[PDB]
RNA sequence: GAGAGUUUGAUCCUGGCUCAGGACGAACGCUGGCGGCGUGCCUAAUACAUGCAAGUCGAACGCUUCUUAAGAGGAGUGGCGGACGGGUGAGUAACACGUGGGUAACCUACCCAUCAGAGGGGGAUAACACUUGGAAACAGGUGCUAAUACCGCAUAACAGUUUAUGCCGCAUGGCAUAAGAGUGAAAGGCGCUGGUGUCGCUGAUGGAUGGACCCGCGGUGCAUUAGCUAGUUGGUGAGGUAACGGCUCACCAAGGCCACGAUGCAUAGCCGACCUGAGAGGGUGAUCGGCCACACUGGGACUGAGACACGGCCCAGACUCCUACGGGAGGCAGCAGUAGGGAAUCUUCGGCAAUGGACGAAAGUCUGACCGAGCAACGCCGCGUGAGUGAAGAAGGUUUUCGGAUCGUAAAACUCUGUUGUUAGAGAAGAACAAGGACGUUAGUAACUGAACGUCCCCUGACGGUAUCUAACCAGAAAGCCACGGCUAACUACGUGCCAGCAGCCGCGGUAAUACGUAGGUGGCAAGCGUUGUCCGGAUUUAUUGGGCGUAAAGCGAGCGCAGGCGGUUUCUUAAGUCUGAUGUGAAAGCCCCCGGCUCAACCGGGGAGGGUCAUUGGAAACU
């Protein structure tokens, strides 16, 4: 481009956005409005439990979660691991990431924080699932 | 609240007078600017009179000094 | 934090006596583990890098944030060699400075008998190992703690001292004589490795 | 009032003090207008730094020290020469 | 100014995705010894239970209660402060902020310096005593009373104004002198012996201090927002403000802003600074400091030097609370704390000893500012969790080619230590003071008290019997987290069998998985580790530095031309751009350099350096 150019539009940068949409907004019930905040982890409600397929070079049967938030977005988790306490209207904590499985899910679920048990007989690797020491 | 109830008190007192005493010098002004519109020769007192209201009000904290002056100096030039 | 941990498993990943005095690679020399005497395949530049870094640190017991802000503070110098400066910054740190003078066996016995307090700069009680050391200073052990038969054993067993350093054994007082050198130290390290791995 | 004063510093449990040029309206630390010197007590005695021809130049301009200043100004010989002069 | 992996049967381009690093006011999970320093509602400017945060002066004044006329306490009037301090950042896209300037259009209690003066009088009012108001806060009525409260009388204008000159400036105009006309001030207390000194009182100036206004320039997105304004633009008058001016009213005219982005919509406090980056730049605006704005929402004024006032008044609205149901009261975005929201971020603590502020002559009273302590591994720094000797190498775990290998000098064992921990003793600085008891010097004195200045005596610590130091004792009470197919440092066994599950990307798993899970082993970090989320970089992936358009993305289908952008040679000229000297400012803190103290370090302090498409003046002018 002419510096002319440049001038007359400048250069407009490629607009970026985020991996996970939903825990980049809150709500506040007086003014009912989504609320731009930047938050690691979330609390949602699982309005459903269930089982999914995954992607071609993939066979399994995926548990995943669908959740109410905290900030009224329904959201689709995945629930690591082995096992799990959870049913309909289980309290649960969410955290970012997707499953490259599903695509739809860009979310997992937390364990040792709520409702959700820590995972059993987990022995290593075991912050991830949070499950407490073996003495 | 808080020792702030003698303040209101002393306060619309100072109101009182101090509303009173601006009243006081307004109506010795406008008095003074019907005499010079009906040309009577009490003109000369009441230039005094007014002069006298403008600079005791400037004293006792109603008046600015500036807005005295010009106060006297309008009451100037409406005699001269 | 501190390594409580074996010696000598250390000192054979690396291949390499830190101690100088062989039994730590004699009858073994072979990296820890079930695989270790059994043929190791290639290893990377990464590798390389990283274990000339774990060489210094495990000498000297340091961590890594420590030995990351001595390397910054190397960096900020510029009247020599980036690496030799950085080096020099290592021996000027208590744990070394009881090694060298012979007032101790091992660089761990010297940083507790440093951190236990029995030694003295300029005649005040130092319980901090990482204590830097300019030219000139003179370290003490603490007239009090001359008793011990362990330090005793340790000084009236000592090989012929470094160079760069001055010590008597009935005062128990030395220090150093130079910056120190380059070449009096373990040359067997490739500073330029450690340069580029903080580089990145 | 225009105030001669000292501003706190340093770490808790080991103060340090700025003397100061500071309105009586500003914050303990904050608006300044001038430094004319700096003070400890954490010596054995009192240990102090001074700017005589600035600190004597706000008291002639009108300046009104607290009390720990004055005593200071007094060991360093201000509060004399301000005397002296308007004497 | 380091790159790596990934499209393919393979190769090179193009092009994207991800990773390698640094940083959080962080959160979650697992674990968890100590010390130091700092930080801690980013969300609901959501609602506030409770407690405390602004009082002070008896040397301004008169009462009341207790003191054998002394001092002390209650409510009065009056003065000063309450406008600072503290909190928050909602609104605000504009002189709000930053920077540079201007005010011959300005104001300023307290503090300094100077010229002067402080005279004589008057009428009340609270309080108090009775009265009604009845639950009583409230409130009203009659009467008495003091003041540095209030009133007006006496004089000065040195204030301001007009005239006459002079002088100067940037037009309006400003400074010096003289004159004219008219106006206005007050307060006494304490002490000494009418004279007084001290604190206060009134006018004028000057300074300082802070404040008010005005201008250049600058900093965010949309044109799927192109027109906007009508007291709007200007003028003649008048009014008004501390002051300029449409600030306001009338009258006269129809002008004024904008493609250099007006208007509108959305968003947002701005800055020093912070994180990152080779830099250019990007992102943020937490803690600390500065300017602004707000105080349940909206409006308005009073008081006062100063407010249109967080803890003041009136009104409207919303919201809540106590009532004896007649009527009242309130506003935590002050410090703690509650509920709620939330992923989530503190004790309903001590003291004014310090430092600072109000008041006071002073002691001193007040001070959730501030000093400190407390909770949180939230972060940065430091030390630990023992050290030496100890073998072809105990058992046991794992593996095995069943010979052995590894866990492993690791252990047991013997020697030593006590950072730390437990116990017992000793026990700092931070404190300077002020006042008071004494002396001495100055200039004011008719003279002494007294003021200012100096030198001694005197007494003052919440933290805290904490730091710190000494001695006795125990190796004893003190290490876990993640990863191990490649990118990436780190390998085997068993179970499982496209199931369970893993996964930042490529991708693993379908009976022999270094990718799942467990065990052993190793590697990277370490009282932390890992993970998510956010910002930067790598990303030259918005290319000014620093990219491209034949086929990959892209040359409008093509032309005519307003505006703008660019433009032949050359003399003279200017000096807007440009280059350049000096001067000023760019606060402090912070980054950086040199120093110095905290057992080093973090941290703290001193000094310096630098920082502006910055401003004034003064030159060149080659180039535009
Ligand atoms: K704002
Ligand atoms: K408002
Ligand atoms: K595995
Ligand atoms: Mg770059
Ligand atoms: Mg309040
Ligand atoms: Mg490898
Ligand atoms: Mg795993
Ligand atoms: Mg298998
Ligand atoms: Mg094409
Ligand atoms: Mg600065």
């Amino acid at each position: 481009p002419t510096i002319n150019q440049l001038v007359r539009k400048p250069r407009k940068s490629k607009v970026e956005k985020s991996d996970s949409p939903a825990l980049n907004k809150g709500y506040n019930s007086f003014k009912k409005t989504q609320t731009n905040v930047n938050s690691p982890q979330k609390r949602g409600v699982c309005t459903r439990v269930g089982t999914m397929t995954p992607k071609k070079p993939n066979s399994a049967l995926r548990k995943y979660a669908r959740v109410r938030l905290s900030n009224l977005i329904e959201v689709t988790a995945y629930i690591p691991g082995i096992g799990h306490n959870l049913q309909e209207h289980s309290v649960v904590l969410l955290r970012g990431g997707r499953v490259k499985d599903l695509p739809g899910v860009r979310y997992h679920i937390v364990r040792g924080a709520l409702d959700t048990a820590g995972v059993n007989d987990r022995k290593q690797s075991r912050s991830k699932y949070g499950t407490k020491r073996p003495k | 609240i808080e020792s702030a109830i003698k303040r209101v008190r002393t306060s619309a007192n100072a109101n009182a007078k101090n509303s009173s005493q601006t009243n006081a010098m307004r109506t010795a002004i406008k008095k003074f600017e019907e005499a010079v519109a009906a040309g009577a020769d009490n003109v000369d007192a009441l230039y005094n009179e007014a002069v006298k209201a403008v600079d005791m009000a400037a004293t006792k904290g109603l008046i600015h000094k500036n807005k005295a002056n010009r106060d006297k100096i309008r009451l100037s030039k409406l005699a001269k | 934090s501190r390594y409580t941990g074996p010696s000598w498993k250390v000192s054979r990943r690396l291949g390499i006596s830190l101690s100088g005095t062989g039994k730590e690679l004699a009858r073994r020399p072979y990296k820890p583990g079930q695989h270790g005497p059994n043929s190791r395949g290639k290893v990377s530049e990464y590798g390389m890098q990283l274990t000339e870094k774990q060489k210094l640190r495990h000498m000297y017991g340091m961590n890594e944030r420590q030995f990351r802000t001595l390397f910054i503070k190397a960096s900020k110098i510029k009247e020599g060699k980036h690496g030799v400066n950085f080096m020099v910054l290592l021996e000027q740190r208590l744990d070394n400075v009881v090694y060298r003078l012979g007032l101790a066996t091992t660089r761990r016995q010297a940083r507790q008998l440093v951190n236990h307090g029995h030694i003295t700069v300029d005649g005040k009680r130092v319980d901090i190992p990482s204590y830097h050391v300019e030219v000139g200073q003179v370290i003490g052990v603490r007239e009090k703690s001359q008793n011990i038969s362990t330090i005793k054993e340790a000084v009236e067993a000592t090989v012929g001292r470094p160079a760069f350093v001055s010590f008597d054994t009935e005062k128990l007082e030395g220090s150093f004589t130079r910056l120190p050198e380059r070449d009096e130290l373990y040359p067997e390290i490739d500073e330029a490795l450690v340069v580029e791995y903080y580089n990145q | 009032a225009v105030k001669i004063r000292l501003k706190r510093m340093g770490s808790k449990k080991s103060p340090f003090y700025r003397i100061v040029v500071a309105d009586s309206r500003s914050p303990r630390d904050g608006r300044f207008i001038e430094t004319v010197g700096t003070y400890n007590p954490l010596k054995d005695p009192a240990e102090v730094v001074l700017k005589e021809d600035l600190v004597l130049d706000w008291l002639s301009k009108g300046a009104q020290p607290s009390d720990t200043v004055r005593n200071i100004l007094s060991k360093e010989g201000v509060m004399k020469k301000h005397h002296e002069a308007k004497n």
